[PDB]
């Protein structure tokens, strides 16, 4: 019994030294005996490795006192329709030094905004995890050709997450005290949220008495949507996956049952607009 | 493609701590709400005749301890997140860590809550000879 969360995507044939492996599974077979591991005299540590670790497979099903649920019910989502922001991500694939994981490339929102990130991943090294640019390629096939020019137009993640917080703040400051991301098949959107969301207990703005929706790594401070300039993380967002409401085929076929004004222009923002539009038609029309 | 590092019993706690502003507080709170400690650590077989020092190059458990691979007892290594050290590097990864047998059910929680004496090299309250 294994999971794909934190799968090692390197092409290194062997596992790690017992002192460097994050887990028993990741220790090389050579050190395993009698149900546990042994240190073997004469076998060195590896002091130059870079191992890409996959962020696919997060499970936000904890129940911890004082920490809000990220995923909400359809009934709670309906009460907060003014906080709805459709969200979709088109990814690129790890290549060359690693294979087997998807990295965010084009982040699209129901506001019509698309942000492009440099392909960046979580690379374990002998001393830490290095959040860094990794080799990547767009998925092959004619349906993905539009992602080709995006491979060289990406912004560093430190710039992308500030732009996400600014866009959300500009959009929601006069609409809600929160954000509800409206998703369709949430796995990769949740993986992408690792790059720009933090969670914790409910907090208030540094500059006023409103509920904190943003966090700053610069000062370890919290802001509402009105005082978040320069804030880099979205704090305690909510979300819902529309696909789990009983639809059977793809997003476009379900969206098109109720709406004709949103033609598919094959981009992350268009999928985000269609997702929020389908949810609105399903709950309010 | 790729090789798994984790087991599903750890998915919830690692996901929670991977998104937290304060990962150490999140892990402490997860345990206080009834969650299971992180498993799948790198536990060593040794002779239990070691020095008993906390952080060592090779396993050094005495008869009151167990030895573990250092990265596997570090919450920040386990969640693949930033380390709190000024330069962001780990003091456990690349070493073995000795944990008192009474606490060996939760090596990650032990290292988060405890401190190594810089004079004698043993855990404060679990071997430190400096009064
Ligand atoms: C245990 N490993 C991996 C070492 O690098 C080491 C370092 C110092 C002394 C020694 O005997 C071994
Ligand atoms: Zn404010
Ligand atoms: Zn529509
Ligand atoms: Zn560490
Ligand atoms: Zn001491």
């Amino acid at each position: 019994n294994v999971t794909g969360l934190f799968k090692d995507c390197s092409k290194v044939i062997t596992g790690l030294h017992p002192t460097q492996a994050p887990t028993h599974l990741s220790v090389d077979t050579k050190f395993k005996t009698e149900g546990l591991c042994v240190d073997i005299p004469g076998i060195p540590k590896d002091m130059t490795y870079r191992r890409l670790i996959s962020m696919m497979g997060f499970k936000m099903n904890y129940q911890v006192n004082g920490y809000p649920n990220m995923f909400i019910t359809r009934e709670e989502a309906i009460r907060h329709v003014r906080a709805w922001i459709g969200f979709d991500v088109e990814g690129c694939h790890a290549t060359r030094e690693a294979v087997g994981t998807n990295l965010p490339l084009q982040l699209g929102f129901s506001t019509g905004v698309n942000l492009v990130a440099v392909p960046t991943g979580y690379v374990d090294t002998p001393n830490n995890t290095d959040f860094s640019r990794v080799s990547a390629k767009p998925p092959p096939g004619d349906q993905f050709k539009h992602l080709i020019p995006l491979m060289y137009k990406g912004l560093p993640w430190n710039v992308v997450r500030i732009k996400i917080v600014q866009m959300l703040s500009d959009t929601l400051k006069n609409l809600s005290d929160r954000v509800v991301f409206v998703l369709w098949a949430h796995g990769f959107e949740l993986t992408s949220m690792k790059y720009f969301v933090k969670i914790g207990p409910e907090r208030t703005c540094c500059l006023c008495d409103r509920r904190a929706t943003c966090f700053s790594t610069a000062s370890d401070t919290y802001a509402c949507w009105h005082h978040s300039i320069g804030f880099d993380y979205v704090y305690n967002p909510f979300m819902i996956d529309v696909q789990q409401w009983g639809f059977t085929g793809n997003l476009q076929s379900n969206h098109d049952l109720y709406c004709q004004v949103h033609g598919n222009a094959h981009v992350a923002s268009c999928d985000a607009i269609m997702t929020r539009c389908l949810a609105v038609h399903e709950c309010f029309v | 493609a790729g090789n798994a590092t984790e087991v599903p019993a750890n998915s919830t706690v690692l996901s929670f701590c991977a998104f937290a502003v304060d990962a150490a507080k999140a892990y402490k709170d997860y345990l206080a709400s009834g969650g299971q400690p992180i498993t799948n650590c790198v536990k060593m077989l040794c002779t239990h005749t070691g020095t008993g020092q906390a952080i060592t190059v090779t396993p050094e458990a005495n008869m009151d301890q167990e030895s573990f691979g250092g990265a596997s007892c570090c919450l920040y290594c386990r969640c693949h997140i930033d380390h709190p050290n000024p330069k962001g590097f780990c003091d456990l990864k690349g070493k073995y860590v000795q944990i008192p047998t009474t606490c060996a059910n939760d090596p990650v929680g032990f290292t988060l809550k405890n401190t190594v004496c810089t004079v004698c090299g043993m855990w404060k309250g679990y071997g430190c000879s400096c009064d």
